[PDB]
């Protein structure tokens, strides 16, 4: 056999592949297309560890999918990169890239070359851009109100929408209690401050954000307290043992009392140890490593209640909230290091566990949002939603634009963009319209999971947008009707929807500059 | 021949005649194996006829003794001097090979480093490792090039230090590194203050052999190849960069004594006889880059530029 | 070697052939040297069974039956060959059987060699086409030069000595020359029996060459007449029948029967009755009608039954049955008799006269033969070969085939070339002439194919123990110091070289045709420059 | 879910179809080549 | 037969058919990417790892070639890039058609040498006319010439439309990274500026640093992650608990040493950090690791460690800095100390978050200026995809920074070169007359495939640019006509000088003579010996 390429070398080429790419990029928009607005339906997705996921979250359900056709990969890759940059939109994202990809079908199948309508969605998408920006509106962060209707904008189409204010107003402390500024860098970290534990059982309705953190331990020793009212805190990344040294630190016993002498030298290390901790006289110990027995012994003389082995990250929370210092030499510790601001240790036993609370911290830079519920699944849905509305609420806290939802703004985008093509005389103006029209999707997804007649209710919307002061028109997703987005009070982010239009365009732009793939060889 | 893996004995046999024709000659090797397989095609046909192996072989040497006086008579002597006829020669040697519209470049090359290798009043042979070849990709056949100097595919060690003019070169055999003995050495600490003082002391024992390498007046280090100890430690690369040498260990022990004939320098393999007599001095020593597609050292100049 | 080795400039299939893959080919200048290879491997073969010191080949079937002889036409026939080119040699000597009947292994060594000159001229670079009409051009000279060297011999029957030689000649480089004379002697008088002098044409089918085991490879005779493989048909007829008047019938001596679907009804005892003495008088009158011909002996080619042979018996007609149609029309033929096919059709005219029909037996063995001869002036004949193996019987049958087929020659074309390689040796001397004389590039192939001529000596010298070069090159300036044509190989070491003295004799159509074959098919051979196959 | 030809069905299209249809006809055309005129040789197919 | 080796062997126009279709081959895989008009390919690696590209040799080196002329062609695109950075596909595309046209002449008999030595011969006078005619100095252009060559370098990628934007970012960065050494030369060290990708925002949103990007974070959450006065500390060694080295051993006797012994373990290194320190380092930058005990230091003092820096990385933010990369606080005086000399500085250092990760920056580094420039697309094949053709703008901006000539695009030069060529063919010999017009020929395969690619009449457009050559070098009052190459958009000719089409002329310089390369020595071949594995 002689060949140029391996054999499992296959390659296509064309408008084979072109329209491969284009149904499967649309494959992947209907595999999520109902589960977009306020009222869609769960779908419960069966993982390879013998899990499930029931869920909305278009990110959730592409996230535990899987494929082989690399233009639904990539699909699925826009979703995951939606997620990680705005934390919404994963869905609507999808959706107006397949119908984007949709449209170019079109002009492709019209001996209309690729680059050309490339160059097209390009030019939408800073149209696009504009027209966002100037129909978007300012928000007063300060106005709890204006905030937390925000994030009911965004939760309502999640699970959590029975929940509302709950939820709302728990993802609304945990962010304004993440917000952390140092050395003039504004910093809301809630991936690594804002903690969500799930603890199954109880009601959704006592779910709360603490004002400090919760951790699932107990004391090292029953004698330690499990309740105090004024904890001075001390965190350590070292073990309170005596451990080895680095080098080879061999011994040579000749004498009897060296043998004895060594094991009371680390005794004595241990206390020292402890003493470097006592001097500064705190209540509680928390250490990343282990703890001795004597030094668990030398702690209690002292009066002091020590947990054992904690994670960096919870470490790392506890120092946030109760305004410690993690410290890896007892003997380079110091009152600045220690920790006071928490108002209250408490260790409490919630079903069968002992879990340590720090709360009634003050001015806590790290939270906990505890989590209550039937079951990990309906936690995990909970918790999904809740990153939701903590992502948004953060997007905003970044930029206070807001733009009217309800297809509002796809709308007025697509009526602004279809009112600047009337200038284009080129061969362009064709795929251009065609993204304006194409942004026509996400009412008309919205108008179909609610039940309601697309073709006459879109064209009332369609007609609506072509007055002067309607760019707030939109559609409810609960009753299949045309409202003003100023009266109904569904506003979503600026960034989230500038992020959602630029990912789709440039998904289709990729999948369009696409051709010839290849397959088979083996890195 | 070599390369195609024939398997008859007799095929081997021409194998073998065309790498003793290499050996010999270096040229020829097809030219012989042709010559082979036609006088046993045609002693086919003598045995046909009905002629003894034995009187064809003796015949054949009798036609070998009055073919080699025919082809002296043909001859006309030659002058090593004769750079026209040498041309000549290397070029029609080149004309057969792949680099034949370069042989106008690469015949005066093929001239010019087999007259730079030998004494041309004296010399009865050559021996072709005195002549170095380094292949290196990229650019064309047309950038091939006969550096006098050395040339060294080592990467430089020290950064920042790339060019050395009025370059004093040394060869070093022995470790800058901490002292190691043949033997089984440890050192055994039991106190706190002796691991200060094992940090220090080999600090100042690796200061005091690259002090004495600078004092020499050594701008250019080159440092044998070291298995069983590391010939070049962070301290002593720290030391040499700072007292301003440029450092190219991983040498190996097979190239000692071509770097040597090359750039005049003898190698040393204890700090006591590392002095200035036992350098090399080169005009330039600079670590030159083919144009994105790798790096070369090259040693050029040189006030004793012995025969390679 | 392979079909196709593409598969496209694109990645996408290309099938063009079917079963590509598992195809071959083989194309050119390595094409022309297999078939050469094969062609010199086929005639470095025969090259051992050529002359009168040439031994046999023991050529074993698929049914593992043994054949020993020096017949290269019946070597290359026995030979499982595989490669194409090695067919076309076999078919090579065929050709030169069919024709000739003789130098069936003189083809194929010459053809070879004509092929082993090819491959240098083609490692010179000439084109295969120049070298196959270079041998057209010299194998033109050779023919002329043949049919001026030629000698005549007189084919009469009164002096029969040069046909003698000429057979004993072509039975010299068989087992069977331990009876050489003998067997030249029957192959001509064979031949000379049976043969239109007019016409001149000789039927082989009027020679029947029987052969069986026993007795000597001496006691192989002509007779003139016939033997059949049959005996009387009654145990107690006589076995020996002198002055035999013969009748030759085609019907079986049962009662009358149509060939068309006929049923005879019997209906009355009367009937029944009729159809019995119907059948008592046919067979009656059947016997009276064969004795009012004459007739002492009779013939049938069908077989009959236990009244008519016991009739026969009773009315003293000895009487063959189950007699072939071939071995009927010989005896017909032979005996002067004509072929019956009813009895009411029998006359004394009609009848065959041999003056001797005897039953001959073999030992202990209970098999016996019918000999019939003592005819007048049979045109028919039967060599009767013996022998103490099936081996030896079969290959003296076929190189008393090749006798005959010699004295069919002569009286074909009585003009004759004298052998021993003499012929070729000449052959080759007007053709280096002429080459000399040739000033295009031919030269070289007309050369080459003097060299090839001359591998026929230069083989009966290697056959001979002599030493190839040394002996030709002798008897080559011989022949052109003393003009002498006739000058080739002592085989037999009779000390002189002259062939025409040593009474070595071929037929000029034979060489002429040896010549032609093998030009003609080294041609098509050169011609082929592509194989393909499985 | 369901196709609109049989499995296995070969549709070469285009550009590259039309040059390896000349490429075949090029090695059936090579196949033949050395048998013209005088000078042309003979094949052996078995 | 013959030949005993153990493998196939093809031979001649089978072999040299089986070269040209490899190369065909390959060429034809990557044609589609040529020009503003081509398009990207998938690349699927057996797992599902998905690759998209238009880089040719990208593609090729993702491929899995099995031929040996092809792997040739490979190797070719792979050099192209290392020496260029541009061209990637053309020298392909160009070396695959000099080996069509090239392989039919041989087809006609022309002698392969001689066909190279007319290829070498064309090759030379392209070159010599090429820098003789077709140049323009950047220096008469400006610095629009910049934008204009990386615009033109950005064509045919994913940042095409983007490249009014992309184009201003790659000129300044190679600006930025601009540095002046020892010869007084101005050298442009690409591969200095560091690119790091980050899916999300749009194209458009991409940045260029001034200063550095480093995809490193803190080492600890309590340290700072902005500093503005940044005194910055670059060292090559770790920052942990310190270990006696292997030929060290401690045997205590006494244990009254083991609790000093320990705790030297740990203040040796507090030690170290402590004299770091002193000096107002306030970023400590480390291709090390660093222990929580000393991370804890840095911590208390306020300062920005950061871990596993990679040596690249540091060794730029040192030159750009002004900082001493330090393997070891050891100086000349057998001591450990560290001196505020060996700080480097810069107006900023932050962590930054981009997407949903961090990064460093470090910006407005003084004693030189950096540049890094974050990419942001829709996934990580667009960020790959992005890298790769900024790679390739970044090499072509520097290629024309170093050397002042450009050339128009747009197969304006390869138009002129076929013009020239087979008129200057009329001159060489007669055969290498014929290999040198075929080399021209061949040089039309880029306008060719440019117009194939964007479906337009490649016929016509591509005879009405030779006509318009042709013109040029006819009438020289027309020279201006030179500069005339294809608009794509449009499919009709276009001056590309002034519509600003262009390349460095070390592309296609470097272009015409690796393909000559490649296609002298694929026509070298006329044998091929496949051994089998063992
Ligand atoms: N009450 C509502 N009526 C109509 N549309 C709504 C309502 N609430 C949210 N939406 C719209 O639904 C979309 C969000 O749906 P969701 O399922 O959260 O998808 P994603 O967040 O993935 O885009 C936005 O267009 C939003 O404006
Ligand atoms: N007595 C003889 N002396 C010399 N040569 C002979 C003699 N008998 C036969 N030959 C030669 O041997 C050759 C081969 O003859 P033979 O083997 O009988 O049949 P074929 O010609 O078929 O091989 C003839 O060319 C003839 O010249
Ligand atoms: N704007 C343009 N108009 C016409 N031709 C162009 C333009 N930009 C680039 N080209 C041509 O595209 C060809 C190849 O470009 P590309 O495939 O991107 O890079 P390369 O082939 O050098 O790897 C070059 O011949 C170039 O002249
Ligand atoms: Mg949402
Ligand atoms: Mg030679
Ligand atoms: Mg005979
Ligand atoms: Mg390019």
């Amino acid at each position: 056999p002689v060949l140029v390429l391996s054999q499992n070398t296959k390659r296509e080429s064309g408008r084979k592949v072109q329209s491969g790419n284009i149904n499967a990029a649309k494959t992947i928009a209907d595999i999520i297309r109902t589960c977009l607005g306020p009222k869609s339906m769960m779908k419960m997705l069966l993982d390879p560890m013998g899990g499930i996921v029931m869920t909305n979250d278009g990110n959730a359900i592409l996230r535990e999918i899987q494929v082989q056709h690399p233009a639904a990969k990539s699909m699925i890759e826009i979703s995951r990169t939606q997620d990680e940059e705005v934390g919404d939109g994963t869905t609507s994202v999808i959706i107006l890239a397949g119908e984007m990809l949709s449209v170019a079908e079109h002009f492709l199948e019209q001996q209309m070359h690729p680059t050309v309508v490339i160059s097209a969605y390009r030019k939408a998408l800073d149209d696009m851009i504009s027209t966002l920006k100037k129909i978007s509106i300012p928000v007063d962060i300060s106005d709890s109100d204006m905030m937390l209707n925000i994030i009911n904008s965004s939760i309502t189409t999640k699970a959590i929408s029975r929940w509302s204010s709950l939820a709302c107003n728990i993802a609304l402390d945990a962010v304004k209690m993440v917000q952390f500024e140092e050395n003039g860098r504004k910093e809301i970290d809630i991936k690594k401050y804002a903690r969500v534990e799930k603890i199954p059982g109880g009601i959704i309705e006592d779910s709360c954000v603490l004002r400090g953190v919760m951790i699932n331990k107990d004391v090292t020793h029953p004698r330690m307290r499990r309740y105090i009212k004024n904890p001075r805190i001390v965190l350590l990344d070292s073990s309170l043992e005596y451990k080895k040294g680095e080098s080879q630190t061999d011994i040579e016993i000749t004498r009897e009392e060296d043998f004895t002498r060594i094991l009371q030298m680390e005794e004595e290390y241990i206390q020292q140890l402890c003493e470097d901790i006592i001097q500064l006289k705190p209540d509680v110990v928390i250490t990343e490593k282990g703890i001795s027995d004597l030094a668990q012994h030398y702690l209690m003389r002292a009066n002091i209640t020590a947990i054992r082995r904690v994670r960096k990250t919870d470490n790392n929370r506890i120092a946030r909230a109760c305004g410690a210092r993690i410290v890896s030499r007892p003997e380079e510790l110091r009152e600045d290091d220690v920790g006071t601001g928490a108002g209250l240790l408490e260790i409490k036993k919630i079903g069968d566990e002992y879990f340590t609370f720090i709360t009634d911290c003050k001015d806590p830079k790290a939270c906990t949002i505890l989590l209550r519920g039937a079951s990990k699944e309906i936690l995990s849905e909970v918790e999904r939603n809740l990153q939701d509305a903590m992502q948004v609420c953060r997007n905003v806290l970044l930029d206070p634009q807001l733009v009217p939802g309800g297809g509002a703004s796809e709308m007025a985008v697509a009526h602004a963009l279809t009112e600047k093509s009337k200038a284009m005389t080129g061969v362009e103006q064709w795929p251009y319209r065609a993204v304006a029209q194409a942004l026509e999707v996400i009412p008309r997804t919205l108008i179909q999971n609610c039940g309601a007649s697309t073709i006459r209710l879109l064209t009332s919307l369609r007609a609506k947008h072509t007055q002067e002061n309607c760019e707030t028109w939109g559609v409810n997703g609960e009753t299949g009707t045309l409202v003003d987005m100023k009266e109904l009070g569904i506003w979503e982010p600026l960034a989230v929807k500038l992020q959602t239009y630029k990912t789709a365009v440039e998904t289709a732009v990729l999948l369009l500059r696409i051709d010839d793939i290849v397959s088979g060889h083996k890195k | 021949l070599k390369q195609m893996q024939v398997l008859h004995p007799a095929a081997r046999m021409l194998v073998e005649l065309s790498k003793a024709q290499d050996i010999e000659a270096g040229d020829g090797t097809t030219s012989v194996v042709i010559i082979a397989g036609s006088l046993l095609d045609s002693c086919t046909k003598l045995l046909q006829k009905g002629i003894h192996p034995t009187i064809i072989s003796e015949s054949f040497q009798k036609a070998l003794e009055k073919g080699i006086e025919i082809l002296t008579d043909m001859s006309r002597p030659v002058e090593l001097s004769d750079r026209e006829t040498l041309l000549n020669s290397a070029t029609t040697s080149l004309n057969s090979k792949v680099v034949s519209q370069y042989s106008s470049l690469l015949s005066p090359m093929s001239v010019n480093a087999v007259m730079k290798v030998i004494d041309p009043a004296t010399a009865t042979s050559v021996d072709l490792r005195d002549i170095k070849i380094v292949k290196k990709l990229g650019g064309t056949i047309d950038d091939c090039e006969l550096v006098e100097g050395l040339v060294l595919t080592q990467k430089v060690s020290n950064s920042g230090i790339t060019r050395v003019e009025k370059a004093k070169i040394g060869l070093i055999q022995f470790c800058l590194s901490a002292p190691k003995t043949d033997m089984d050495n440890q050192i055994v600490v039991s106190d706190y203050a002796q691991m200060d003082r094992v940090l220090r002391e080999e600090r100042a024992y690796i200061l005091n052999l690259v002090k004495q390498i600078k004092k020499t007046g050594c701008n250019v280090l080159l440092i044998q190849k070291s298995i069983l100890r590391d010939a070049l430690s962070d301290l002593a690369l720290h030391f040499l960069n700072k007292m301003k040498i440029m450092v190219i260990k991983d040498i190996e022990r097979e190239d000692i004594e071509f770097i040597c004939k090359t750039i005049g320098t003898k190698p040393v393999a204890h700090i006591d006889q590392f002095t200035a007599d036992m350098l090399g001095s080169a005009e330039l020593a600079e670590e030159v880059n083919l144009n994105g597609s790798g790096k070369l050292l090259k040693i050029t100049g040189c006030a004793s530029p012995g025969k390679t | 070697s392979m079909g196709t080795l593409a598969f496209d400039e694109y990645g996408r299939p290309f099938l063009i052939i079917k079963d590509q893959d598992r195809k071959s080919r083989l194309m050119g200048l390595e094409a022309l040297k297999s078939h050469i290879m094969a062609a010199k491997a086929v005639a470095n073969t025969m090259r051992t069974s050529l002359g009168p010191n040439g031994l046999d080949k023991m050529m074993v079937d698929k049914d593992g039956d043994v054949t020993v002889t020096n017949d290269g036409a019946t070597i290359l026939s026995m030979m499982d060959v595989d490669h194409q080119i090695a067919k076309l040699m076999v078919e090579l000597s065929k050709s030169q059987d069919d024709e000739i009947g003789d130098g069936t292994t003189g083809v194929v060594v010459l053809a070879g060699a004509l092929l082993e000159e090819a491959e240098q001229l083609l490692d010179r670079g000439i084109h295969p086409i120049r070298i196959a009409d270079g041998y057209e051009q010299a194998a033109r000279v050779a023919i002329e030069h043949l049919d001026k060297i030629s000698d005549s011999v007189l084919v009469d029957i009164k002096d029969t000595e040069p046909l003698i030689q000429t057979a004993k000649t072509t039975l010299g480089s068989k087992v069977v020359n331990s009876c050489h004379r003998q067997m030249a002697e029957i192959a001509v008088n064979a031949v000379l029996t049976v043969a239109d002098m007019e016409r001149r044409d000789v039927d082989f089918e009027l020679i029947k060459v029987e052969g069986k085991v026993g007795g000597r490879l001496e006691d192989t005779k002509l007779i003139k007449g016939v033997i059949v493989d049959k005996d009387f048909s009654h145990p107690q007829m006589p076995k020996k029948v002198e002055d035999a008047k013969i009748a030759i019938l085609t019907c079986p001596f049962e009662p009358p029967k149509p060939k068309t679907k006929h049923k005879l009804d019997v209906t009355s005892v009367e009937d029944y009755k009729a159809l019995q003495k119907y059948e008592k008088e046919k067979f009656e009158e059947m016997i009276q009608q064969i004795k009012e011909t004459g007739a002492n002996l009779a013939i049938c080619q069908w077989g009959f039954d236990d009244e008519a042979n016991h009739l026969l018996l009773q009315n003293n007609l000895p009487a063959v049955r189950w007699v072939g149609g071939p071995e009927i029309e010989l005896i017909a033929i032979a005996t002067g008799g004509r072929i019956v096919p009813r009895f009411s059709e029998l006359t004394a005219e009609k009848l065959g006269f041999a003056g001797l029909v005897q039953e001959i037996s073999f030992g202990t063995t209970k098999d016996k033969m019918l000999v019939i001869e003592q005819c007048k002036n049979s045109r028919a004949v039967t060599i009767f070969i013996r022998g103490g193996n099936k081996m030896i019987i079969e290959e003296a049958k076929r190189s008393l085939h090749d006798a005959l087929c010699v004295i069919r020659n002569l009286i074909r074309d009585n003009r004759v070339v004298y052998g021993g390689g003499a012929a070729e040796i000449s052959c080759a001397l007007a053709v280096s002439q002429e080459a000399d004389k040739c000033p295009t590039l031919e030269q070289y192939a007309m050369r080459a194919f003097a060299d090839a001529l001359e591998v026929i000596p230069m083989a009966l010298s290697e056959n001979s123990g002599m030493n190839p070069i040394q002996t030709m090159t002798e008897v080559r300036a011989r022949q052109v110091k003393e003009m002498n044509p006739a000058l080739g190989i002592d085989c037999l070491h009779k000390g002189t070289n002259d062939m025409k003295q040593q009474h070595v004799i071929e037929t000029l159509i034979g060489k002429k045709q040896q010549i032609s074959l093998a030009t003609q098919m080294v041609r098509m051979i050169l011609k082929i420059d592509d194989i393909r196959k499985p | 879910p369901v196709i609109l030809l049989k499995e296995g069905t070969d549709s070469s299209q285009g550009i590259p179809q039309l040059v390896s249809n000349i490429s075949a006809c090029q090695v059936i055309a090579e196949a033949v080549r050395t048998t013209l005129g005088p000078r042309g040789m003979d094949k052996l197919i078995v | 037969g013959p030949l005993s080796v153990f493998g196939d062997r093809s031979t001649g126009e089978t072999i040299r058919s089986q070269n040209v279709m490899a190369a065909a081959s390959i060429a034809n895989i990557v044609k589609s990417s040529l020009g503003p008009v081509g398009l990207d390919k998938m690349l699927v690696d057996d797992i599902g790892d998905v690759t998209i590209t238009n880089d040719g040799a990208t593609i090729l080196k993702l491929l899995e070639v099995e031929h040996p002329a092809a792997k040739v062609l490979c190797e070719l695109a792979d050099l192209q890039d290392k020496e260029v950075g541009d061209g990637t596909t053309s020298v392909v595309i160009i070396a695959a058609e000099l080996l069509k046209n090239a392989d039919e002449l041989v087809k006609q008999k022309i002698h392969p040498t001689s066909v190279i030595s007319g290829y070498r011969l064309a090759c030379k006078e392209a070159v010599r006319y090429i820098n003789e005619n077709l140049i323009v100095n950047t220096d008469e252009l400006g610095r629009d010439c910049l934008i204009n060559a990386a615009k033109t370098s950005m064509s045919s990628k994913i940042i095409g439309i983007n490249g009014d934007f992309f184009a201003n970012m790659v000129v300044d960065a190679v600006l930025a990274i601009k540095y002046t050494d020892i010869r007084g030369q101005p050298r442009y060290p690409v591969n200095s500026v560091n690119i790091l990708k980050a899916h999300g925002r749009s194209q458009m949103e991409s940045m260029l640093i001034s200063g550095y990007a480093l995809n490193c974070v803190v080492g600890s959450q309590g340290m700072p992650k902005r500093i503005v006065n940044a005194k910055i500390a670059c060292l090559d060694f770790s920052l942990q608990k310190t270990k006696m080295k292997l030929g060290v051993q401690v045997v205590i006797t006494d244990p009254e040493k083991l609790d000093q012994i320990r705790q030297r373990e740990s203040d040796i290194t507090k030690e170290r950090i402590q004299k770091i320190l002193a000096t107002g380092a306030n970023v400590i930058l480390t291709t090390g690791g660093i222990d929580d005990m000393c991370l804890k230091y840095f911590v208390e003092a306020g300062a920005m460690a950061v871990r596993r820096v990679l040596k690249r990385d540091l060794k730029r933010i040192a030159k750009a800095s002004g900082a001493t990369i330090l393997s070891t606080l050891a100086n000349l005086e057998g001591e450990e100390t560290f001196e505020a000399a060996m700080l480097g500085q810069a107006e900023e250092v932050v962590q930054e978050r981009i997407c949903d990760d961090e990064l460093i920056l470090i910006k407005n580094t003084k004693a030189r200026t950096s540049a890094s420039i974050i990419l942001r697309g829709a996934n990580d094949f667009m960020c790959d995809e992005m890298e790769r053709s900024l790679h390739d703008a970044l090499c072509v901006v520097k290629r024309v920074l170093e050397s002042k000539s450009v050339v128009p695009g747009g197969g304006a030069v390869e138009a002129a070169l076929s013009i020239y060529l087979e008129n200057y063919a009329t001159s060489m010999g007669s055969r290498e007359q014929l290999a040198i017009a075929e080399f021209a020929r061949s040089l039309l395969v880029i306008p060719n495939t440019l117009a194939v690619n964007a479906a337009q009449d490649s016929t016509d457009l591509v005879a009405k640019l030779r006509a318009f050559h042709n013109e040029a070098q006819v009438n020289p009052e027309r020279k201006n006509l030179k500069w005339i190459g294809l608009d794509l958009s449009n499919g009709k000719p276009r001056d590309n000088k002034q519509a600003g089409v262009f390349e460095p002329t070390i592309v296609k310089v470097k272009s015409l003579k690796f393909a000559t390369e490649a296609a002298i020595t694929i026509l070298r071949i006329d044998d091929l010996i496949k051994l089998h594995p063992e």
